[PDB]
């Protein structure tokens, strides 16, 4: 732990060197901190190369001008960088967009393992396709993005073979919202242009809330806020959107000169926050190219600062930002405006709202054929297995695999015979995958894909099986619902942990959905699985409150079993609803051994979920306290291997309902359906995702 | 419609 180059004296750098966790990132900061002290990081005067007296603004409108046929098409470059598990929409979104004459160069972010494999796949079948061999982590407000974008426009300029005009850049959130033959038609009769959307406000305020007046610098996939800078001078600074199109004349710019405009916000840029947001558009306005500019970037941003505005990031970077909703049904009509010209539009999320996404790819390439199955359902992988079940936790290991038991058991008692059951099995292994299912925009459950012996011929077979959880909400009041859960997303409003998987060390939230009406005060109580009485408050419903969540400090492990929350009016029942803590099988990926167990499922450390009792409150609300239960909850705490096994089967037997089971293979059990044969399976067919062979129209759709 | 910038501030 060597001592700085310099002393380190500013209050944020010594917050960032204080909460940073690797030498390797201590030491780079303190030597981007010294050579910023010197003088010698960043540059202070900056030539203007642009004749212009200020910006350009050139304008594009007659929705007729798109029918024309051109004589010499553009064919475009498009860099789709995506992250995430949401591989079945990308390929949608792939299907929409492709057409034989264009590229399409794809990289995948460094954490997102199964989504490259997926999308190596689509680079095999296409000689136009091809992926990024380079794999940045592109954190939110990173700068890597910004070297992400500019590695990638170096690299498809060499690539010879590939002569494009345009560069596009998409993610898997993005969907086009005109056809590819309009794309075309446009974009070849304004070849050289240049399509950027700035911010629209005060300038001033643009570079304060952009933080572009601070230095930042990304290391262990943080941004660290290190201190102030200033703007160079001589040169007008922009921005707005990262999204754009741009031609390659611009591009070559960007690339390949040396002059000293493009030198130095290169090393500017390598130090800011949201460096996409801003670099294109500085560069542009000031050099040679600046009055190729259209004040417009083609896109449809679905902005809603009221929700996308919570700060989501502060874990990630040292600022605040915000993000795009998701469109849903009632946007359509917005797709159809003609003020000016777009063709995309984000952000798109089938796990948020599929029944958008239907609707605009159906509006612009038409229906599917009668009888096309699986149009209104969605699979999303959330587990593959060569990611390894120590990417799992031990919370979704443990109940990932009491699923697969649940559909071992259904398969058993679906055979009605008086001799040997042909269907019961024995599990072999660890899931081999997992799935989210949806249908009609509502959760359906989880497909898990596993191994097991049928016991009956003493032969290996692999099985889907479908659990769904039961509904446990229960009720001229304005409450409209109640759940628990986890990672509850703001923006968005819903729970990130679809399932609702807790263990003994999460920390539930609670969350009210409530209808339009005069305001009102309810009280919320949590009951934990012998009656123990863990929180109570009152909460304010405003009239135009729609929803409330809250996270009470509950101290650590909670007791596992079926806890109930509950709502009341001034003592008057409204409603409740259940939400299970599951006890752990597992522990650091093993079998969890009776020590470990003891601690983890006897309730928490203290013997208080707070500080504040509310015994009191067990008799007027009729949740009396068996001694008989609270005994057996203590024994149960103790317990281990098979013992602990049927207490957890137990408990998700009761909250879980295993829907049915399928093979995929040959199986022995004869009531058992071929899971590619099924409707909910995902090996059932789903031809809106499925890419084939181009057709003579040099399309996939 | 609405402006651009991802930023929202220091917090
Ligand atoms: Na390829």
């Amino acid at each position: 732990d060597q001592p700085p180059k310099c002393d380190i004296s500013g209050k944020e750098a010594i917050s960032a060197l204080s909460r940073a966790k690797s030498k390797h990132c201590r030491q780079e900061i303190g030597e981007t901190y010294c050579r910023h002290k010197l003088g010698l990081l960043m540059p202070e005067k900056v030539t203007r190369f642009c004749p212009l007296e200020g910006k350009a603004n050139k304008n594009v409108w007659d929705e007729d001008s798109v029918e024309y046929m051109p004589a010499n098409p553009v064919r475009i470059a498009f860099v789709l960088v995506v992250h995430g598990r949401a591989s079945r929409q990308l390929q949608r979104m792939f299907k929409a967009i492709y057409h034989k004459d264009h590229f399409y160069y794809i990289h995948v972010d460094k954490r997102s393992n199964y989504l490259h494999r997926q999308v190596l796949q689509v680079s095999r079948q296409y000689s136009n396709v091809r992926v990024t061999p380079w794999r940045m982590a592109t954190i939110w407000g990173g700068a890597s993005l910004l070297s992400t974008y500019l590695q990638s426009m170096r690299d498809l300029l060499e690539m010879t073979d590939w002569p494009w005009d345009f560069f596009i850049n998409l993610s898997a959130a993005d969907y086009p919202i005109r056809t590819n033959d309009q794309l075309v038609a446009f974009l070849s009769r304004y070849r050289d242009m240049n399509f950027l959307k700035s911010h629209g406000r005060d300038n001033a305020r643009f570079i304060r809330k952009q933080g572009l007046d601070r230095l930042f610098l990304e290391c262990d996939a943080h941004m660290w806020r290190l201190g102030d800078r200033r703007i160079p001078e001589g040169i007008a600074v922009d921005g707005g959107s990262d999204w754009f199109l741009l031609n390659r004349r611009f591009v070559e710019y960007v690339t390949f000169s040396t002059d000293d405009l493009v030198t130095k916000m290169k090393q500017f840029y390598s130090y800011t926050l949201l460096p996409a947001e801003s670099f294109f558009h500085t560069v542009l306005e000031n050099s040679p190219h600046c009055d190729t500019m259209v004040d417009n970037n083609l896109r449809i941003t679905n902005w809603n600062r009221k929700l996308g505005c919570k700060c989501q990031y502060k874990h990630i970077v040292d600022w605040c930002g915000c993000s795009p909703n998701d469109f849903k049904p009632q946007d359509f009509h917005r797709f159809q405006q003609t003020a000016r010209p777009t063709f995309f539009a984000r952000k798109f999320e089938a796990v948020v709202n599929q029944e958008i996404i239907g609707q605009l790819d159906y509006y612009l390439y038409g229906n599917y054929p009668a009888g096309t199955p699986g149009l209104r359902s969605y699979w999303e992988n959330v587990y593959d297995e060569p990611d390894g079940i120590h990417s799992l936790s031990d919370v979704t290991l443990t109940l990932y695999h009491s699923f697969a038991r649940l559909g071992l058991r259904r398969a058993e008692t679906s055979l009605h015979t008086d001799g040997e059951n042909s269907c019961r099995y024995y599990p072999m292994g660890h899931p081999a995958s997992v799935h989210l299912y949806f249908l009609a925009d509502r959760f359906q459950g989880f497909l898990i894909k596993h191994h097991a012996t049928n016991l009956a011929v003493s032969k290996l077979e692999t099985l889907e099986t479908w659990v769904m959880p039961k509904k446990v909400f229960k009720i001229f009041g304005r409450l409209q619902f109640s759940e628990v859960g986890t990672d509850w997303d703001a923006k968005e409003r819903l729970f990130r942990n679809f399932g609702g998987l807790l263990g003994p060390m999460d920390e539930p939230v609670g969350m009210q959905k409530w209808g339009k009406g005069p305001n009102v005060t309810v009280t919320v109580i949590w009951v934990d699985p012998v009656n123990v009485i863990a929180a109570t408050y009152d909460i304010l419903i405003e009239s135009t409150a729609e929803f409330t969540h809250y996270k009470p400090p509950l101290n650590l492990p909670l007791r596992p079993g079926v806890w109930t929350v509950k709502i009341l009016h001034h003592w008057v029942p409204v409603a409740e609803t259940k939400f299970l803590v599951a006890p752990l099988t597992f522990s650091n990926r093993q079998p969890i051994k009776p020590e470990e167990a003891l601690k983890l499922h006897n309730g928490p450390l203290r013997n208080a979920y707070m500080e504040q009792s509310f015994q009191s409150l067990n008799p007027v609300l009729s949740l009396p306290i068996n001694p008989a239960q609270v005994e057996q909850a203590r024994r149960n705490a103790a317990s281990t291997g098979t013992a602990l096994e049927g207490w957890l089967d137990s408990l998700v037997g009761g909250m879980w309902t295993a829907m049915d089971i399928c093979a995929t293979g040959p199986t022995a059990c004869p009531v058992m359906q071929t899971c590619s044969q099924t409707a909910w399976s995902s090996f059932s067919p789903d031809p809106k995702s499925e890419l084939g062979a181009v057709k003579p129209d040099g399309r996939l759709r | 419609q609405e402006p651009e910038g991802s930023g929202g501030g220091q917090g």
